[PDB]
């Protein structure tokens, strides 16, 4: 007779879903530029020079992007290496200090940028210099009548100045998995954040992923495979952003535009502060440009997109971000070492049955992932900057109008920092190897 | 063939590249062992952490495959009966169609009671060879 | 019974539950890989020297094992023979009445000769097995 | 003799003692173990590493030698054939003439070929030997 | 044992620094009497009894 013996198998092909610890990759090339730079150009892995995926055939996996505890370890981490960065970098504190101040001299379009005088010590700690800075309005506050201002911060915290060495550009980063677990890509064009992804690649390492920061515009990340793809959690959730990823980018241009000067007070034996010195030429906004043709198109697919999700008479409209701190309702970016804030109030406003002009605002003092205690005052750099960069997609976010159900507004979202990322690891799931495993067959020890 | 990619075979055809899952479950520590000369500690932490894990896992494996009477051995035969009560499939059904992924599932809340059996079965059995060697 | 619960057994009935200490040798580690993200970073660093102090102490174990003929066995008969030098008590009083523990200190200082013999009494018995297989 | 004693010996005379290159090759811990309570902490993790990477060493050896049919052996023999592109010198001279070190120079590049006749070998040879179990 | 401060006191923050506060002990409400602990007198001389024993 066919009698049954459990006999026993290793190595099987069989996987669970886990939490584990990935590790950092990367770029070989970048990797020989000088210690701490960046975000640990040094200290993380050289990358492994292929993703050395299989396609694993027949095989239908449950993929899920906003329960990705993937994306948990890349906010700790940049959170982690960002501190770490500015640990070396001098306290500003002998800089909080009472101010006079005064309007800047030369030609402006607007009273923004103050011209400030203080006592500041030299190196020799008996001796102190009267000496002067420019400040933009946002960086000081009036302790008062009379014209005595101090830094925004001194009530709270002392900022460490950045050290001007070490640029914020966000390098690709390769996650990698540890062995016993491997990461599995979803490989379909049409997967919407949640659900059964029919086609599955294993691979050890992710493609580069470049921690770029920004609220309501998405900006260098990947594009969508073949149209405008839009995902929710859960839709009919108010407080739960839609991700929109276009499939064209867009061009955004970005400029300071103004002529600024660097200058060095020596604060202390072997500590300095970078002042802002004079500007050169009179004085201009700092702006963006978007191509008028290119974005008007580009918001008649992602409503031909949400049209689909909310029915096709909806009269679909958007709106410009409600109000609140500066922070939260603008595009709030870096360009090329300097922080803008920028007015999306342009763009958004279509509704729905040659170039815009974004005006922009800029910050020294910063406090980007939003502590308490911790604080950075950014430098001011050289010259005139400006950069290129595409929108990638944008957060939206849906106002629920107890109103008349035959329309839907949306206004960008301002966001989770986040959502930056998970934009990029939605493709990406993490399995543990159950490599032992037990099944009958007809055969005996010999005894 | 590569890494996993017989998972969605069926069993049978399945069981002859156990040898690839089997050498890159500790191996594949090549990438973290390959690399900053002691600042940012905290990377090699991370890293460390990994590897003692790595170790660990495949260590225990190979611990319980060594209590049964299988250590060293990819396929192993046994002598304790399979009850019916673990999984009412016939033998031509599992070998033939399903993936070892769905058979895990299909057994997974019996598993805990057959490596029990396992283990009791081959201790008796060596000291039952003991009393063998005793006069042989 | 649980772990050790024979301690206090005589040797021969405590012979048939080795299984018992071998499997909590290593896989205790259970309770020090259960967990704060990084700082204290010292109480990491205590469980962290522990676990690779407990896999140190079972690979040193399994490799001595391994050098002698006996790996992936718990009980194994040898071809060395025991000079009563090493103990001057018979049989039957060690099997039938001492524990184990009163039973390690009694031999305790011959133990490092034994180990010798076992792994030269091998390592020949190896070669010799080879010069048959040279011709069979 | 000690360790590494016999690494200009000729080959035949150097395979009679591997047990002594054997037992150091991980055994050598008892020197990282042997030892301030957190302070210099980056001395501990000089240590640490060190350590984790002694038995990744020794872990990979032992796995690599068990996906082949050797596990727990220090000899063995297999069944695969020496094709004379690995090597065009006679049995005689290798093993009357030449060091281990000059062995190793002399076969490096085919080395890897040789590890994967090895391993599908002896998988199809298990699989073959359970197709003989099913019925004896 | 009971113990008891048993004063009504007053916490009170000065701002020594950007972002560091010290907290003086600013006042104290009622009239002052000292901190103090009391034991049942029976159950200590009792076991004293025993610890002599
Ligand atoms: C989303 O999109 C909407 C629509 O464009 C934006 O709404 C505009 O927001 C701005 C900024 O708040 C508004 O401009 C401000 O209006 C205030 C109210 O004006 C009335 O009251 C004052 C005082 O009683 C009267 O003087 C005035 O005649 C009106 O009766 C003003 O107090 C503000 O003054 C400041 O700016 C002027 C600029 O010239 C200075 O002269 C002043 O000194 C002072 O600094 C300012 O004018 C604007 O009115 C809003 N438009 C509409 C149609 O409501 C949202 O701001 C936008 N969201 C974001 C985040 O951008
Ligand atoms: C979206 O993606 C785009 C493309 O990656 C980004 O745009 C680039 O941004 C980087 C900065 O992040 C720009 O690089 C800067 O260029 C300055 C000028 O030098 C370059 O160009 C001249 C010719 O114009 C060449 O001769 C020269 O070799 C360089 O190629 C540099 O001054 C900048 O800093 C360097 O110099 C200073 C001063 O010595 C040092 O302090 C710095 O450490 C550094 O060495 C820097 O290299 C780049 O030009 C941008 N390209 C374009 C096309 O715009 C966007 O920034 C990105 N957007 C976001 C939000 O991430
Ligand atoms: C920066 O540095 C200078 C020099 O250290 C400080 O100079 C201040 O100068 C005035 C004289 O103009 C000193 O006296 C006071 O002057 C006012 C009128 O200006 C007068 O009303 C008062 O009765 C008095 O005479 C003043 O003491 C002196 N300050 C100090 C601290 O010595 C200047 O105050 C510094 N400014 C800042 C913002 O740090
Ligand atoms: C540290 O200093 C600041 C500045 O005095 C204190 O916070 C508040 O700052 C704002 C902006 O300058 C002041 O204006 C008000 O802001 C709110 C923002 O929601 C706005 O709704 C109002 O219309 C108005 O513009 C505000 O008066 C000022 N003070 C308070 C009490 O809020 C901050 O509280 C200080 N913190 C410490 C610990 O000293
Ligand atoms: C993304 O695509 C997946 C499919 O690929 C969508 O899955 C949806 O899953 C829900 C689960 O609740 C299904 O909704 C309802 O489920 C209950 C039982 O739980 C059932 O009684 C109802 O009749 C209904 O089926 C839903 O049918 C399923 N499919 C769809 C079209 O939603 C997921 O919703 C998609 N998400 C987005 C943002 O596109
Ligand atoms: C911001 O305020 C400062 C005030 O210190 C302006 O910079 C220049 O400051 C010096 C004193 O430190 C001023 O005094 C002298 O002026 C004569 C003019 O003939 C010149 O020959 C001396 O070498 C010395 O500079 C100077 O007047 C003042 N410059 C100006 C144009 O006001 C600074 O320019 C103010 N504005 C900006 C945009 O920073
Ligand atoms: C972000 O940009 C918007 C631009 O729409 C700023 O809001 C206000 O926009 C209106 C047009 O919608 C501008 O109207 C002009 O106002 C003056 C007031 O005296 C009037 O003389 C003109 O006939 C015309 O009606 C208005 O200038 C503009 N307000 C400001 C202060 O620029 C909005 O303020 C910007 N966001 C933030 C946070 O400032
Ligand atoms: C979306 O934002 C744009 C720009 O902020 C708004 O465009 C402006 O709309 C008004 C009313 O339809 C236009 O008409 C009139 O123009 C004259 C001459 O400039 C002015 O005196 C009147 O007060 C009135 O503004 C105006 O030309 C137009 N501005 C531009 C630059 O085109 C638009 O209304 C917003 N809303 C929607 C639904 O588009
Ligand atoms: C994914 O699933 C497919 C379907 O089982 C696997 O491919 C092969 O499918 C054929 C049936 O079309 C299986 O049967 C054989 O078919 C040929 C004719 O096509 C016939 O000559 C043979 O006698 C037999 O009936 C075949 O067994 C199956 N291949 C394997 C390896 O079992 C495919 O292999 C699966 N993917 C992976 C990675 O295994
Ligand atoms: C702790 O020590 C006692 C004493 O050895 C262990 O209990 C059992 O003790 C009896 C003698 O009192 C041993 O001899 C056998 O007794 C039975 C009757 O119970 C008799 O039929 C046999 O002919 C024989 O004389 C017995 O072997 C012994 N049990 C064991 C397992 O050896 C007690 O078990 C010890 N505790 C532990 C956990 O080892
Ligand atoms: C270092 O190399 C020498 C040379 O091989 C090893 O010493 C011994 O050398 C002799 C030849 O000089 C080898 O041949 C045999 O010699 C004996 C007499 O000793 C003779 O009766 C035999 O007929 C034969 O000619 C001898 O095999 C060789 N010894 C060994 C152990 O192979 C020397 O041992 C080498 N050092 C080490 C530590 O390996
Ligand atoms: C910058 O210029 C503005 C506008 O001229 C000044 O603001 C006015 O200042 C006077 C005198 O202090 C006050 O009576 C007015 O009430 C202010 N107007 C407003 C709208 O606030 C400002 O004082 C100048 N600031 C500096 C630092 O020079
Ligand atoms: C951005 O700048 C470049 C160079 O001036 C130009 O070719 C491109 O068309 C600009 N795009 C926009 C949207 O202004
Ligand atoms: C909405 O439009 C799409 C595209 O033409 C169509 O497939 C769908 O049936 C329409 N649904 C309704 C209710 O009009
Ligand atoms: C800024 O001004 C200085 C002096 O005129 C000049 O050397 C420098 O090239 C200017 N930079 C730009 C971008 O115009
Ligand atoms: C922007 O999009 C184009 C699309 O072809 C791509 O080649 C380019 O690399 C993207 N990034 C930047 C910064 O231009
Ligand atoms: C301690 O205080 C409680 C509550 O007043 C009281 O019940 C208890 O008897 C007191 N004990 C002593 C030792 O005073």
């Amino acid at each position: 007779a066919e009698n049954l013996w459990v006999t026993v198998y290793y190595g099987v092909p069989v996987w669970k879903d886990a939490e584990t610890t990935l590790f950092c990759a990367s770029d070989a090339k970048a990797y020989e530029t000088e210690k701490h730079n960046v975000w640990a150009t040094h200290a993380c892995v050289p990358t492994d020079p292929n993703p050395q995926e299989i396609h694993l055939e027949n095989v239908t996996e449950e993929f899920n992007m906003w329960k990705n505890n993937m994306v948990e370890q890349m906010h700790t981490d940049i959170i982690s290496l960002w501190d770490q960065s500015l640990k070396p970098c001098v306290k500003l504190t002998p800089l909080c200090v009472t101010l006079q101040c005064t309007n800047v001299t030369n030609n402006i379009t607007r009273g923004e940028l103050k011209n400030c005088s203080f006592n500041m010590t030299t190196e020799l700690r008996d001796k102190k210099q009267k000496v002067y800075s420019l400040f933009y309005r946002l960086d000081v506050v009036q302790i008062n009548s009379n014209k005595e201002y101090r830094l925004i911060n001194c009530n709270t915290s002392a900022c460490t100045q950045a050290c001007p060495k070490v640029s914020f550009e966000p390098i690709p980063i390769h996650y990698c998995a540890p062995a016993g677990f491997a990461i599995l890509k979803c490989k379909d064009k049409k997967f919407n954040g949640t659900g059964p992804c029919p086609s599955v690649s294993t691979v050890q390492c992710t493609h580069g992923i470049k921690p770029v920061v920004s609220t309501q515009l998405l900006l260098n990340g990947s594009l969508a495979e073949e149209e405008v793809m839009i995902r929710s959690e859960n839709i009919t959730n108010n407080a739960k952003n839609i991700l929109v990823q276009f499939n064209t980018p867009v061009q955004i241009n970005c400029t300071r535009p103004n002529n600024n000067t660097r200058k060095s007070i020596r604060i202390g034996p072997g500590q300095a502060f970078y002042a802002t010195g004079d500007i050169i030429g009179d004085i201009r906004q700092a702006h963006c440009n978007v191509s008028k043709a290119t974005w008007n198109e580009t918001l008649g697919k992602v409503v031909k997109q949400l049209r689909k999700h909310f029915g096709n008479n909806t009269i679909i409209r958007f709106a410009n971000s409600s109000g609140g701190d500066l922070e939260v309702t603008t595009h709030s970016f870096n360009c090329g070492g300097e922080f803008f804030y920028c007015n999306t109030s342009g763009l958004f406003n279509s509704t729905w049955i040659d170039s815009i002009t974004l005006p922009c605002r800029i910050k020294q003092i910063i406090n980007m992932w939003q502590r308490i205690g911790q604080c950075m005052y950014a430098p001011p750099i050289q010259g005139v900057i400006r950069c290129v960069s595409n929108i990638t997609g944008l957060i939206l976010t849906r106002d629920g109008g107890s109103t008349n159900s035959t329309t839907e507004t949306f206004r960008p979202g301002g966001g989770d920092m986040r959502d930056n990322w998970r934009s990029e690891l939605y493709k990406y799931k993490v399995v543990k190897i159950e490599p032992l495993g037990v099944a009958p067959t007809r055969c005996k020890r010999r005894v | 063939l590569g890494f996993l990619g017989a998972a969605g075979s069926t069993m049978g055809a399945a069981s002859m590249t156990l040898t690839v899952q089997a050498r890159n479950l500790l191996s594949g520590i090549v990438q973290q062992q390959s690399n900053h000369l002691l600042k940012l500690t905290v990377w090699g932490i991370k890293q460390l952490q990994a590897r003692v894990l790595a170790v660990e896992r495949y260590l225990r494996d190979q611990q319980l495959l060594g209590i049964w009477g299988c250590s060293g051995k990819l396929i192993c035969c046994t002598n304790v009966p399979w009850n019916s009560s673990w999984s009412n499939r016939n033998l031509s059904e599992i070998w033939d169609n399903m993936t070892w992924l769905q058979w895990d599932k299909e057994i997974s809340n019996y598993t805990q009671i057959i490596y029990g059996l396992l283990e009791e079965s081959q201790n008796q059995q060596e000291k039952n060879e003991q009393d063998l060697l005793a006069l042989d």
